[PDB]
């Protein structure tokens, strides 16, 4: 079982062109997240946005229902791409 | 502070100073076969390559042989770096696949993000 800042990343509100996040925040301070999202598997690119190190929400939209989609949070860091924890990561299908 | 720039960034596929959760976020848009070569930010020296394929993400240490050759198979030893990238894109040679699309360089993120 390995470490992730963020740690307890989760679905709180599905809606089925929606899903709002959440995750506990570390003991760190992290500069900001950034939010990766795409279809399971292949085929298409994920796509990316990124919310300030002070939230631990975010919603991701434009998805379509019965889809399932793989969600990344990274803790990243300013002027620097020594991003030192593992990204958590979950599996969803609105 | 900031960190020197390394002689080996001239090339499209070392991306210098980059830790493996920022390697992973630099290839999540690729296809099979993209990769970047990083350093450790701390103890330098220590390379590895980072490669993509099928969706997942592949991390390998690069080996100092004792006569200062560079490998990631004990069979396959070279002069530098670039000669050892270079070999293995076209032979596998123990990676899950070849070395075939170096990722795109991103402007180094500020406090706003990347």
């Amino acid at each position: 079982s390995v470490s992730s800042v963020p740690t307890k990343l989760e679905v709180v509100a599905a809606t089925p062109t929606s899903l709002l996040i959440s995750w506990d925040a570390p003991a760190v301070t992290v500069d900001f997240y950034v939010i990766t999202y795409g279809e399971t598997g292949g085929n298409s690119p994920v796509q990316e946005f990124t919310v300030p190190g002070s939230k631990s929400t975010a919603t991701i939209s434009g998805l379509s229902p019965g889809v399932d989609y793989t969600i990344t949070v990274y803790a990243g860091y300013s002027d620097s791409w020594n991003w030192p924890y593992s990204p958590i990561s979950i599996n969803y299908r609105t | 502070y900031i960190t020197p720039v390394n002689s080996l960034e001239k090339h499209s596929w070392y991306h210098g100073p980059v830790s493996r959760n920022a390697a992973e976020y630099l290839l999540s848009s690729g296809i099979n076969g993209s990769f970047l070569v990083r350093e450790s930010e701390s103890s330098p020296g220590q390379r590895s390559i980072s490669l993509r394929y099928e969706g997942r993400v592949y991390h390998y240490r690069i080996n100092t042989a004792s006569d200062g050759k560079l490998y990631v198979s004990s069979e396959s030893r070279f002069n530098t770096l670039a000669e050892l990238v270079h070999h293995h894109s076209t032979v596998a040679d123990g990676l899950i696949t070849t070395l075939h699309y170096p990722a795109p360089k991103r402007n180094k993120p500020t406090v706003y993000g990347v």
